[PDB]
């Protein structure tokens, strides 16, 4: 779920 | 107190450290003659104008003009590069049962090539092994677009005609699910090793703090920039400068240079  | 590279090596020798977790970035790629984007390389890239670098990994840009991205894919598409010594060293770590997990920022796929099984790897920015139609979502083995890419033709869905995009992670996108292993890997590790990256960029940076206080953090890398600098710890060890050199030293201190040598030799011929 965490974003680049 | 302050630990040295040799101490570290001796802790590994003395299997006091048996559960190493490793994070790598672009510093271990450039020695395989993979380009660095951060010149000369863009020879391939600058031409169609990227309005600015990061565009290479922005979807909206990609939709408007995919050509630059596919130049890059053609450069890194597997076949066209080989693992260097630093990969092979992490391969030796694995083969000695010492490697809990390798997290890589690189999209070159050189870690699998090197011999490290997929279960030991986290490819936090994705892979060319596979792709995904930007419109219809149908997925694809990587080889079913090899030639289009290899010709500089922009690949296209059979299903819907949309652009078919290798599963590299763009700015804005969720990292893989496999990234979420970090919660259990990092507190399980008894050594963190960082090669060819300082980890300035979240959410890698925050990962560095997830190891216990007692656990040595060894960086080998030209600089420190990230959270090894912002929040240093007593068991930290920095071996600044050229990555290959750093790693050559560490293998000498392990006593492994000859075994490394043997391994490199066998895989080159495989
Ligand atoms: N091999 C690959 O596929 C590859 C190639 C180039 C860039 N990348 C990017 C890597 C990036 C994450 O940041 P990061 O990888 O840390 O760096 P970067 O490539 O954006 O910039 C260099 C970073 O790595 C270190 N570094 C790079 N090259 C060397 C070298 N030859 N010797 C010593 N240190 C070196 C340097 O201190 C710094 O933290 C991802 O977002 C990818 O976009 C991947
Ligand atoms: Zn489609």
């Amino acid at each position: 779920q965490p974003k680049k | 107190g302050k630990l040295s590279l040799q101490d570290v090596a001796e802790l590994i020798r003395a299997r006091a450290c048996q559960r190493v977790v490793v994070m790598v970035g672009a510093g271990i790629s450039t020695p395989s003659g993979i380009p660095d984007f951060r010149s000369g390389l863009y020879s391939n890239l600058q031409q169609y104008d990227l309005p600015y670098p990061e565009a290479i990994f922005e979807l909206p840009f990609f939709f408007h003009n995919p050509k630059p991205f596919f130049t890059l894919a053609k450069e890194l598409y597997p076949g066209n590069y080989k693992p260097n010594v630093t990969h092979y060293f992490l391969r030796l770590l694995h083969d000695k049962g010492l490697l809990l997990r390798l997290y890589t920022q690189n999209i070159d796929g050189l870690e699998r090539v090197s011999g490290i099984p997929a279960s030991k790897l986290v490819e936090a920015h994705g892979t060319f092994a596979s792709a995904t139609c930007t419109v219809c979502q149908r997925p694809f083995p990587g080889e079913d677009i090899r030639a289009d890419v290899m010709a500089d033709r922009v690949p296209r869905c059979p299903v819907c005609t949309g652009v078919v995009k290798p599963d590299i992670v763009f700015f804005g996108e969720p990292l893989p699910q496999r990234f979420l292993l970090h919660v259990v890997d990092f507190p399980m590790a008894d050594l963190l090793l960082i090669l060819g990256t300082s980890l300035e960029v979240e959410p890698f940076a925050s990962l560095t703090e997830a190891v216990r206080s007692s656990v040595p953090r060894l960086l080998i890398n030209r600089d420190l920039v990230g959270p090894l600098a912002w929040h240093p710890r007593s068991r930290d060890v920095a071996q600044l400068g050229d990555v290959v050199h750093g790693v050559e030293s560490l293998v000498e201190l392990l006593g492994w240079t000859e075994e490394m040598r043997d391994l490199v030799q066998r895989e080159t011929g495989k």
